[PDB]
């Protein structure tokens, strides 16, 4: 029964990955920390006792727990310790040794039927998963340990007359336990590492999963970048993640043009919009974007140049003799110094952001977004408009 | 495409008959009006002749006359309720004629109130218990005599006595 | 088989869902006794005044008055007998039966409520201690060793004249009858708008009825065409020709999400 | 009329509405193995006493002598009554709030079923 | 958000349209009316307009009118009105077969089917009783037909024949739909239920009995439309309300109501804009967007005068809707998505638009209605707002309410 149940799991658990089927068996046999989660179909008492087929299997990695000492000298020797995916990489690229010392679960791979993609099963799993650790599967009714064979009994058992057999089905425990019989781990975080695609970015997004990190150096055999995306449990500190969110968010703004200018204007948008969730997380007002001051707009802008942009947008003027003021305007507004005065629409946004980040071309964005390039510009002039009466306002 | 000629017609023997001829102008029809309740719109259809026709494609409002009274007020139609002919058009609120509407009580309850100065001589005053008890409702049963599809009007007279009976029973 | 254990707890708990709206019930219907009860003198020369107003008619209502409390409170306390019994609140069984059978006195019925506290004290702490733990447990917080609930109701329980102001409290402003009089005779010795005689929970009154609201909301002939002919209609013949691709989904699963349309020991 | 008289006679019409509740609500606990959870018995028995409490310090002001006006004993009982029901049940019950809206759920579901 | 209404009846509903006209030529004078933009040109019908549709190839519209009734097909490409077509009865309901205006077959209400091709009338054949709806398969070659009768009539395209006609328990089919990725389809019945029937075998899969908890009065499933997903399920009661099934379960996720107490005419998903949540409900009075998961009301577009039908143009912002003045408006939204690509420049001139505007958030009680639900007390209170003779509320209120009284 084992059996036909593993040969099931591996079904699922190798129905979607490229190649790497040896090793992850013994992996998830032998290592300690990892756990596994199947959600079934409900069970009907008329079944008798027939196995139902698996909807989804995840396979979760218990992480974290780094003595701060440990930290600081693997950090300072450059030295990257054998499991802990996470709990390192935050803390390299984030300088951030409390990070480590955090309790957290990586969910290393979970899978769904093919038949049954996008009827909502994975997210349904996600969902109970995390009910799960946050301590909402209490139990409702007022051991599962197996002993080991003593060093005695192995002493005294010669070769030859051996009695190797299957363990007696009476110890064993059972094959699939309720939530509620097996208490969790206490965890602060759930984290998921993944390679970047549109589909699983929309998948992590609605079930409220932050980004955190992204690879620059794109995987060699797919290439994809490698993103990890964080959430928090209700109960404990969300804090840390707004702080991580923000200069993530920042990090990419930056980076859109020197190895990201590949990614597609839309899915540039979306990383910024997942990461913006993150504010929304936090009810808390100590850590909020700053409006434009008066005296920063006329650092960055000179009186000229906002002549210069204002004739624009009263079509005085030709498009390349804006072009510099470009990049910095969508700093500003996806920093969020605009503030509730300016926003814009999705294809407006990603305009904005592919002149202006990606460094783009018009035209380039036209064939892009399947538009004319005719209204790409005009669709463009009416951002500045908004932009411009929003500085007149200020003034 | 409309057409009124008799020679597409089976003969009375039951003979099939031949088309004798292209279809001609005069012996033409002109697609029916669905008059609907609605704010007023009328088409006019120049005919034979200098003649002119109005199309009631929406009417809202209509003379209606009491007869017992022996008067007529202008009144709102509010639906139409039952139709002889075909009870779909009951379904869609069409407006023809011989259809029983509803029509707002308004006009002739103040009318009454006023002539009578009774809130609705006494013998005078008295009328159908029916006809008080829809009054007491606040619409009033009326069938239109008119023909919105030729004259553009929905002009009608308020249900009395066997009539008014016979269409209570029929709903 | 488990199901059915299910079953029965559904059932279990859906009972005391509809005994806690009829407690509220009764608790709302008691509203305007306590309301006017407050409203009642304090004092014997108050009462006696009050009598003196309507001698006879005060009487008969006075008598009236007493007996429905007598029959009204002793069936509360056999009702209270019989649900601490059910519910394994109170272990010794024949004692409660003998109570039951019993008549009581004003006085009797008093011990009775003494009683039946104390045995709600004993279960109190046994089932706060149990739950708690269980949630603990289950929430890892086992595993990180945030009071105790018990613990939690005792120190709060320690912390009597807070929660004793707050019952003083007079939002609605309740004047006594001959409140004033026995203001100025001295006759009220606490006193000498925070009143102690007066009693609100007005606060807790209003959080019942906005949970019994929630609650209730959450739940919350062949002519013309008329008779049809299968002939073949040339015109229309080879109108359209079928896509041999199908519809996108496979017909197995096609098959199935019609089929769940509109709804070792192993585990 | 009397104010006495007035509001005895509300005092009245209250009592004999709460005992036709009471003939009602007694009713179907005798009509109702099953096993019942403790955490929300304790927390029906709590407000029982909550009431009785309030009914203590009823029957405490109507005394034409009012030895003790003020309800002291009975106010202490609805104290006790009050602050278990909110300040220890409440939390426990939300964190198993939850857990208790699935099987309600899991019968209910059944129930069409088995109709 | 913003809505632009390109073109249509820029006058109150009180005021007749045509005597405006008859007052817009004497205003000519009017230095706006020179100036004013007209997408297509002849995108009014005579009196009022029946149906739109929007072919899938994407450069061509089609629609029926009502005297003479008359078939309108315009061409994007040209902005114009390509021909019209006169019929011999009004137009209940049509569909385009094909992916250009080439193949069409029209409802008429004189029981008759009537089959258009590019020369002409093909063909018109007569179903046994009055029809109300439909729909065409493509897999079966199998065109749909309610009626008034509890048959649900068969016709086949490639045979060229009638075929056995399915039976409906209830009587009488309002709305008929079909769901590309299934198959599967639906029935509205007069009464409180939607009957699902199998195109692959003859049979009723199963029926869904509308609750609707704060209403116990009696309504009509009016439309049904099926998600491109397939999963998802939309009805339109008559008494006002929409919901939004899942097909996999038997209650409703969520229910919104127009409020103005007027049946649902056309119900779609507006998927292909982005932001896949948003559902299109469209009264005689208003037609509302709102989210599909949370139900909040994304945007509004209220004519003045009556809707008869709503089309969305597929990957873009614009709305037809046919009405009964007159034009046949037309909506802009920019915020859901770019402009068509045949009126590219649209954009540039949003300013000159009318820019139209809270009706749709909230809803709307009869005086009746208001004096039933023991609401008497709430008027002359914020909760409750006048319009006219009856009063806004709020929509969860109001739910509490009916389940009060």
């Amino acid at each position: 029964v084992s059996e036909n149940f593993l040969e099931k799991m591996m079904a699922l658990y190798v129905s979607s990955h490229y190649k790497n089927s040896p090793n992850d068996l013994q992996l998830m046999s032998d290592a300690p920390a990892h756990k596994l989660f199947v959600l079934l179909p409900p069970i009907d008492p008329k079944d008798g006792g027939r196995i139902p087929d698996p909807l989804c299997v995840i396979q979760i990695a218990l992480e974290g727990e780094i003595s701060k000492e440990s930290v600081r000298n693997s950090l300072s020797r450059g030295q990257r310790a054998g499991g802990d995916l996470i709990p390192w990489l935050i803390s390299q690229q984030f300088q951030d040794e409390e990070f480590a010392s955090l309790s957290g679960a990586r969910i290393v791979r979970i899978a769904t039927n093919p038949e049954y993609a996008s009827m909502g099963y994975g997210s349904r799993a996600i969902e109970l998963l995390r009910d799960y650790f946050e301590g909402k599967f209490t139990d409702m009714s007022e051991d599962y340990s197996i002993k080991r064979v003593s060093d005695k009994e192995l002493a005294k058992t010669n070769l030859l007359k051996d009695d190797v057999k299957l363990r007696d089905a009476k110890t064993l425990p059972p094959l699939l336990l309720k939530l509620s019989e097996q208490p969790p781990h206490y965890l602060h975080y759930l984290g998921v590492s993944y390679g970047l695609t549109q589909s699983l970015h929309k998948f992590w997004k609605n079930n409220s999963f932050v980004p955190v990190y992204l690879r620059q150096t794109a995987n060699d055999l797919t290439g994809e970048h490698t993103c990890v995306m964080l959430n928090v449990l209700e109960g404990r500190e969300s804090n840390w993640l707004v702080e991580f969110a923000k200069d993530f968010r920042k990090r990419f703004l930056s980076l859109l043009s020197y190895d990201f200018h590949k990614f597609t204007a839309v899915q540039a948008l979306s990383v910024i919009e997942s990461s913006k969730k993150a504010q929304d997380l936090s009810d808390d007002e100590k850590h909020d974007n700053k409006e434009l001051t008066r005296t920063h707009l006329d650092d960055i802008f000179s009186p000229f140049d906002l002549k210069r942009l204002d004739s624009y947008s009263n079509n005085l003027l030709d498009y390349h003799v804006i072009g510099d003021m470009i990049p910095m305007l969508a700093l500003l507004y996806f920093g969020d110094k605009m503030g509730d005065s300016v926003k814009l629409s999705s294809v407006q946004s990603a305009i904005l952001l592919a002149i202006g980040l990606q460094r783009k071309n018009i035209d380039t964005i036209a064939k892009e977004l399947n538009l004319p390039s005719n209204q790409t510009i005009a669709m463009f002039a009416k951002i500045m408009r908004k932009m411009s009466q929003y500085f007149r306002q200020l003034l | 495409g409309i057409s009124r000629d008799s020679r597409h017609k089976r003969s009375a023997t039951g003979a099939k008959r031949a088309q004798f001829r292209k279809k001609r102008k005069f012996e033409l029809g002109r697609q029916p009006a669905n008059t609907k309740i609605g704010a007023k719109r009328i088409h006019s259809v120049r005919t034979r002749g200098g003649n002119k026709k109005y199309r009631a494609l929406r009417i809202e409002t209509g003379n209606f006359s009491w007869a017992s009274e022996g008067i007529s007020k202008k009144t709102r139609i509010a639906g139409v309720v039952y139709h002889p002919s075909n009870n779909e058009l009951v379904r869609t609120n069409t407006l023809t004629k011989a259809a029983i509407v509803q029509i707002d009580a308004t006009p002739f309850r103040q009318w009454f109130e006023a002539h009578y100065g009774q809130t609705l001589r006494a013998a005078s005053a008295k009328i159908e218990s029916s006809v008080e008890s829809q009054f007491s409702a606040g619409r009033l049963y009326a069938c239109i005599s008119s023909r919105p599809g030729q004259s553009g009007r929905c002009d009608g007279y308020i249900l009395e006595g066997e009539e008014l009976a016979f269409y209570l029973r029929r709903l | 088989q488990s199901v059915q254990r299910d079953a029965s707890k559904g059932y279990s708990i859906l009972q005391q869902t509809k005994l806690f709206d009829n407690i509220i019930d009764l608790r709302i219907k008691l509203q305007k006794a306590v309301i006017a009860a407050n409203k009642l003198p304090l004092t014997t020369e108050s009462w006696e005044e009050a009598k003196m107003d309507d001698s006879e008619e005060t009487k008969r209502l006075l008598k009236e008055n007493e007996k429905l409390f007598n029959n009204l409170f002793n069936r509360l306390i056999n009702f209270r007998i019989k649900f601490q019994l059910g519910d394994h609140i109170t272990q010794n069984e024949e004692v409660a039966k003998h109570k039951l059978s019993k008549k009581r006195s004003l006085k009797e019925l008093y011990q009775e409520t003494n009683s039946l506290d104390s045995e709600l004290k004993e279960y109190r702490t046994a089932v706060l201690n149990k739950w708690s733990t269980k949630v603990s447990s289950a929430s890892g917080n086992a595993a990180l060793s945030n009071l105790p609930a018990d613990v939690q109701v005792e120190n709060q329980l320690s912390d009597m004249s807070r929660l004793m102001k707050r019952t003083k409290l007079n939002r609605r402003n309740i004047t006594p009858l001959y409140f004033q009089k026995d203001c100025a005779n001295g006759r009220l010795p606490e006193l000498i708008t925070e009143n102690p005689y007066v009693f609100d929970d007005e606060d807790f009154y209003r959080v019942l009825l906005n949970d019994l609201i929630d609650k209730k909301i959450s739940n919350a002939k062949a002519s013309k065409g008329r008779k049809l002919n299968y002939s073949v209609q040339d015109p229309i013949a080879n109108y359209e020709a079928p896509i041999t691709s199908g519809y996108k989904w496979s017909d197995d699963q096609i098959d199935e999400f019609f089929a769940g349309l509109l709804g070792i020991q192993i585990f | 009329m009397s104010e006495l008289n007035a509001l005895l006679k509300d005092i009245n019409g209250s009592l004999t509405a709460t005992s036709e509740s009471l003939e009602r609500l007694s009713g179907i606990y005798s009509n109702s193995p099953a096993e019942k959870v403790s955490l929300l018995s304790l927390k029906n028995g709590s407000m029982l006493g909550y009431i009785n409490s309030l009914l203590m310090l009823i029957g405490n002001r109507l005394d034409d002598e009012c030895k003790d006006p003020s309800a002291m004993d009975a106010r202490e009982r609805s104290i006790q009554h009050r602050v278990v029901l909110e300040r220890g049940v409440k939390p426990l019950e939300k964190k198993l709030a939850y857990q208790l809206d699935k099987l309600t759920r899991a019968y209910v579901k059944m129930e069409k079923e088995y109709k | 958000v913003s809505v632009y209404q390109v073109s249509g009846t820029n006058v109150s509903r009180s005021l007749p349209d045509w005597i405006a006209k008859k007052r817009k030529r004497q205003l000519k004078n009017d230095l706006e009316y020179q100036n004013r933009v007209e997408l297509i040109q002849d995108f009014e019908f005579s009196e009022a307009s029946n149906k739109i549709k929007v072919s899938r190839d994407g450069q061509y519209c089609m629609a029926t009118g009502t005297y003479k009734p008359q078939i309108h097909v315009y061409d994007f490409a040209n902005l114009s009105l390509k021909f019209d077509r006169h019929t011999d009865a009004e137009n209940v309901d049509f569909t385009i077969l094909s992916d250009d205006w080439t193949k069409s077959v029209h409802l008429q209400n004189d029981r008759s089917i009537q089959f258009q091709n590019k020369g002409g009338l093909h063909y018109t054949t007569r179903i046994p009783k009055f029809g109300r709806s439909l729909v065409y398969n493509k897999v079966n070659c199998d065109l749909y037909v309610g009626a008034s009768g509890n048959e649900l009539y068969r016709l086949n395209l490639e045979k060229g024949r009638f075929l056995n006609p399915f039976k409906l328990d209830t009587e009488g089919v309002n709305h008929v739909s079909i769901n590309e990725v299934n198959g599967l389809l639906a029935a509205g019945t007069e009464t409180n239920v939607v009957e699902f029937w199998d195109p692959r075998s003859r049979s009723r899969v199963s029926k869904l009995y509308l609750e609707n908890n704060i209403d116990n009065r009696p309504f009509q499933v009016t439309t049904t439309s099926f998600r491109n997903d397939g999963l998802t399920f939309a009805c339109g009661t008559s008494n006002g309300y929409s919901y939004i099934y899942d097909l996999r379960t038997s209650e409703p996720s969520i229910i919104k109501d127009q409020g103005y107490g007027f049946d649902i005419k056309k119900i779609i998903w507006l998927d292909n804009v982005g932001t896949e949540n948003k559902i299109v409900t469209c009264d005689k009075r208003i037609a509302k967007i709102w989210d599909r998961l949370d139900g909040k009301a994304y945007a509004s577009m209220e004519p003045s005068v009556d809707i008869n039908d709503i089309e969305h143009v597929p990957g873009t912002g614009m709305f037809f809707t046919a009405n009964e003045s007159i034009p046949m408006h037309t909506y802009y939204i920019p915020s859901l998505g770019p402009s068509p690509r045949w009126c590219s420049f649209l954009d540039s001139i949003t300013e000159e638009l009318e820019e139209k505007p809270v009706y749709s958030n909230y809803r709307f009680i009869t005086r009746d209605d208001v004096k039933k639900l023991n609401l008497t007390h709430l008027v002359g209170s914020r909760v409750l707002r006048a319009y006219m003779h009856g009063f806004f509320i709020n929509t969860e209120l109001y739910d509490k309410v009916s389940l009060i009284a």
